[PDB]
């Protein structure tokens, strides 16, 4: 047996054991939201003693 | 008149317009007020 052969030869599945692990991730969305405030009037009022 | 019958009317409410006349240098102006309907007559100066 050759030494790279022996090198191949000592790594084992039982020896090695590869994972592959990832995180959750939310996917990334694009929204638009305007806020408009209340419509406002102009009030005229005049007041007298007689009224 | 509107304007002038609330002028009469600030100083006592209980008082209504009964009648106005308002004379000018060339002519006299009178006007009656009543709710129903007013009644105005130009008449010039003698």
């Amino acid at each position: 047996h050759d030494e790279e052969a022996i090198k191949q030869t000592l790594r084992n599945k039982f020896n090695y054991n590869t994972r592959e692990c990832q995180t959750i991730n939310p996917s990334i969305r694009e929204r638009g939201v305007s806020t408009e405030p209340p419509p406002s009037d102009t009030i005229c009022g005049n007041i007298t003693q007689w009224e | 008149t509107k304007k002038a019958r609330s002028v009469v009317r600030d100083l006592d409410p209980t008082n209504d317009l009964v009648f106005l006349r308002i004379q000018t240098k060339l002519n006299e102006i009178m006007v009656a007020p009543d709710d129903e309907f007013s009644l105005i007559v130009i008449q010039t100066k003698g």
